[PDB]
RNA sequence: AUU
């Protein structure tokens, strides 16, 4: 009752990281680089590495802020979306895996991040043969 | 040799598992050098990556909903790079357990964190990996005896809960290694010493156990097949490989759907034991997968 | 043994 209300006004684990990276603090380190082709999907979260070209990819778990903070996940079932599977980061953004999962959000449509993959909002292609 | 680069690793030769050698220091011409990983990988990424690599060319059985129980999954990092390459490998489904001493962020469906004596499961498994290594063992070294602490717990694990064709990959090294274990080794259809590529300049090795027999093919003299081992470490240099980890097209464990039966002791005959012996079938109970570890109460 |  009185105890949620004052968690849901003071520990906020997303707004801290974006604050400590904001100062210049050195983003999360020890995420999972896998293995893999580079010739997959490049969804975003997989339950197999489907790093593009342009992307690498992780072991879900290490790169979840929640997960390695040893905090809960920010939703009722504290289910994750990261552990088990595998993220697809933009090589650009590689330096922190953490950082990247939690500033963007991937499309319930195609499955690809949105601004790094997701083409749903361009305009219609004429049609191919 | 040359040819060897291009393997995830070498597995030792038969004929050296049937020497009677005398133990001694193990001596490699390359100890400590580091190979070249790929960028931003960390070792034990390419160490399992290679172990895995290796083991696909094996026998093992892979049912529908495989059993696999990881111990030694933790890091002085924090997170469990063996179990994300695990998951990467086993088909989607397969249960995947892992456990260490110390707390760790795991891909794993379950982690189970404490010493490994603590675990319990009334379910039997299809694979067990280890890369328990004792601390004690690298500070303070000793005459090389055979060790028991994991060790006593792994071997009796083998015994009562690995599925019959059921198979293992446990870490092993000059100093840290079982006598029993070895003697295990003689109860599996197969068995072998395997090296990765990108740590061959390490003693380290994955004592491999192909198809759970349920008792023992050969009798096998555990402190002799050690001094065995290391004479192989000593007179074979490996050079130093990454070259296995660029080409991951063929990775992934096929998913060969082997049959899972709960036949009796007084129903394995010889022609069961050949079907266990071809990674053809799995002897166990289908039953709800249940573990625990112990947690010691006191004020 | 966690290059
Ligand atoms: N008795 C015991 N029970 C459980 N874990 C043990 C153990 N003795 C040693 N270990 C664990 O063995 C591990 C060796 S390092 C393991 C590295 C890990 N496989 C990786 O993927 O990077 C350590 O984490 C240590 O905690
Ligand atoms: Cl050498
Ligand atoms: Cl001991
Ligand atoms: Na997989
Ligand atoms: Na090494
Ligand atoms: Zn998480
Ligand atoms: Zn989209």
């Amino acid at each position: 009752s009185t105890v949620l209300s004052f968690c849901a006004f003071a520990v906020d684990a997303a707004k801290a990281y974006k604050d400590y990276l904001a100062s210049g603090g050195q983003p999360i380190t020890n995420c999972v680089k896998m293995l893999c082709t580079h010739t997959g999907t490049g969804q975003a979260i997989t339950v197999t590495p489907e790093a593009n070209m342009d992307q690498e990819s992780f072991g879900g778990a290490s790169c979840c802020l929640y997960c390695r903070c040893h905090i809960d996940h920010p939703n009722p079932k504290g289910f994750c979306d990261l552990k088990g599977k595998y993220v697809q980061i933009p090589t650009t953004c590689a330096n922190d895996p953490v950082g990247f999962t939690l500033k963007n959000t991937v499309c319930t449509v195609c499955g690809m991040w949105k601004g790094y993959g997701c083409s749903c909002d361009q305009l219609r292609e004429p049609m191919l043969q | 040799n040359s040819s060897q680069a291009w393997q995830p690793g070498v597995a030792m030769p038969n004929l050296y598992k049937m020497q009677r050698m005398l133990l001694e220091k193990c001596d490699l011409q390359n100890y400590g050098d580091s190979a070249t990983l790929p960028k931003g990988i960390m070792m034990n990424v390419a160490k399992y990556t290679q172990l895995c690599q290796y083991l696909n060319t094996l026998t093992l059985a892979v049912p529908y909903n495989m059993r696999v129980i990881h111990f030694g999954a933790g890091s002085d990092k924090g997170v469990a790079p063996g179990t994300a390459v695990l998951r990467q490998w086993l088909p989607t489904g397969t249960l995947l357990v892992d456990s260490d001493l110390n707390d760790f962020v795991s891909d794993a469906d379950s982690t189970l964190i404490g010493d490994c004596a603590t675990v319990h499961t009334a379910n039997k498994w299809d694979l067990i990996i280890s890369d328990m290594y004792d601390p004690k063992t690298k500070n303070v070294t000793k005459e090389n005896d055979s060790k028991e602490g994991f060790f006593t717990y792994i071997c009796g694990f083998i015994q009562q809960k690995l599925a019959l064709g059921g198979s293992v990959a446990i870490k092993i090294t000059e100093h840290s290694w079982n006598a029993d274990l070895y003697k295990l080794m003689g109860h599996f259809a197969w068995w072998t010493a395997f090296v990765t590529n990108v740590n061959a300049s390490s003693s380290e090795a994955f004592l491999i156990g192909c198809n759970y027999l349920g008792k023992p093919r050969e009798q096998i003299d555990g402190y002799v097949m050690h001094a065995n081992y290391i004479f192989w470490r000593n007179t074979n240099p490996i050079q130093l490989s990454s070259y296995s980890l660029f080409d991951m097209s063929k990775f992934p464990l096929k998913l060969r759907g082997t049959a899972v039966m709960s036949l009796k002791e007084g129903q394995i005959n010889d022609m069961i034991l050949s079907l266990l012996s071809k990674g053809r079938l799995i002897i166990r109970e289908n039953n709800r997968v249940v573990i625990s570890s112990d947690v010691l109460v006191n004020n």
